[PDB]
């Protein structure tokens, strides 16, 4: 089969933004919320 | 029932564990809630999975490699069995205390974080700080002959 | 710019309950439920 | 003789939930309080 | 320059901590980094609001009242203050792994605490099912009489 | 003697930041390691 | 959680590696960081992938296979592994100059393989040229005859 194992390896063009933040947030999943009790 | 890839790994472990010793008969006896005689607690074992997760739960031994078994093979097992398998640790009385002290720190690695990058990439440039001058001029070398 | 701070995790669980001659009836629901979709994504955020 | 113990244990569990969410609540009002001030200060310390 | 206000207060009680004892006079001298002279850490102080606040910082039994004008004042000395006064406190070997035991039961808590409502509704729901079942008598006795 | 030394400092103050900054991330940099663990161990139970 | 197949290979190769010395366990607790019970740092164990991954690089002999496995069977976990295990590979005093003769041969070594083809071109022309006479006498005594 056609490799693509040397054009994987490549990089993108890294670019800083203007205010910091927000970085390890990537993959995080807390839990659903419930409702109050109702009567 | 019980699947019988689990039942043949299963039932020569816990009938082994009663022929090496017998004073774990009455406690699987007494935390299954079967009759003491052996024939009953294996008759249990084929029958219901949750049993026999307890059993190979109460043996603990020779019923390691059994035990992950029945895990693998019965998925759904799974969280009853360590819903009722629970023993909760005991705390030592100044755990807590001296977590307070470290809030004031943790909160400085979070700062350092957000800078670095993510936690990987503070550890990463933590250890090329900590690292010799030498490769430094490895890579300066390697750089001037030309070679990247 | 930071998504982040002005973004939102929407998950959510709530139940409906009712005594009907001396028993009570519990009814669940989920969020994906009632927004129409039939599998729970989790990627999802909305802008606060 | 069970009958008298039986329909209440079933009638908490239609209260609660699954027999699973009874086990594990009666297992979390029988613990020990000092895991209740350990959670407590792990979200003063601004963690969740 | 240090304010009057707060120097009123500050200069006394650092006089009176030297007249006390020579032996920090040592210590705040090698912990600023100027002359070993009373005269000459005094005019720091007077000078500098952040070597007071590092004065106030090494004695804090009389100086806490100072210290805590001296905060209420200017907030940039304490901004750079707490940079500037940091300890790493010591952190136990068995630490990290004696609170890997605690992940299986604050989960149970948190699943307790989620269906119950606030964490203050566990823990009255707690006590009231702990509660004495005279307690329940009573309240069932005077719902009986016609009160609520 | 010191026109070596300060403008190394500011050079390096430049990059961080401010020279809070700087102290601080001197501080993290030279903080011990089971302080990482702790807080890779937070973030593995599920504590941000 | 560790995985049921990851589980099956480690705990027991852990537990014998114990059984045969137990030296590694305070190695293995100041590492991990836990307490230096085998029941503490086996829970440890089992909770925690990471610290599975730890403990079967600090135990070098029995956990290969285990090792391996658990780095097939959960690929999240390399990265930080490495990062974790870091160890410095100490650098000799000559190497950066011993290294910087030689550009003058890696040139021309990069420079006849681009004239040839590969690398693999060039170590085969060079096996080729230091094969035998007698096998060009032959070849041409094949090839009068017909045998291309």
């Amino acid at each position: 089969p056609t490799s693509m194992k040397a054009l994987d390896h490549t990089s993108i063009a890294s670019v800083a933004p203007l205010e910091r933040g927000s970085v390890d947030t990537d993959d995080r999943n807390s839990a659903p919320r419930r409702g109050a009790n109702f009567s | 029932m019980l699947l019988p890839v689990v039942a043949r790994a299963a039932v020569p472990a816990i009938e082994s564990a009663i022929a090496a010793t017998p004073g774990l008969v009455s406690r699987i006896a007494a935390a299954i809630g079967s009759k003491v005689s052996p024939s009953a607690i294996l008759a249990a074992v084929k029958s219901n999975p949750v049993v026999a997760g307890l059993t190979l739960a109460q043996i603990g031994s020779t019923g390691y490699d059994a035990y992950q078994q029945l895990l693998e093979n019965h998925p759904e097992v799974a969280e009853m069995l360590k819903d009722l398998s629970f023993k909760a640790d005991e705390i030592q009385p100044d755990f807590i205390g001296n977590l307070g002290q470290y809030r004031e720190e943790l909160e400085l690695v979070e700062d350092a974080a957000r800078f670095v990058g993510g936690m990987s990439n503070l550890i990463r440039l933590r250890q090329a700080l900590e690292l010799d001058i030498k490769y430094y001029g490895l890579k300066m070398q390697l750089n001037d002959m030309g070679y990247r | 710019w930071p998504w982040h701070e002005a973004s939102t995790e929407f998950a959510y669980e709530d139940a409906y309950s009712v005594t009907i001659r001396n028993k009570r009836y519990t009814a669940e629901v989920k969020e994906f439920e009632l927004l129409g979709l039939g599998q729970r994504r989790e990627r999802v955020r909305i802008l606060k």
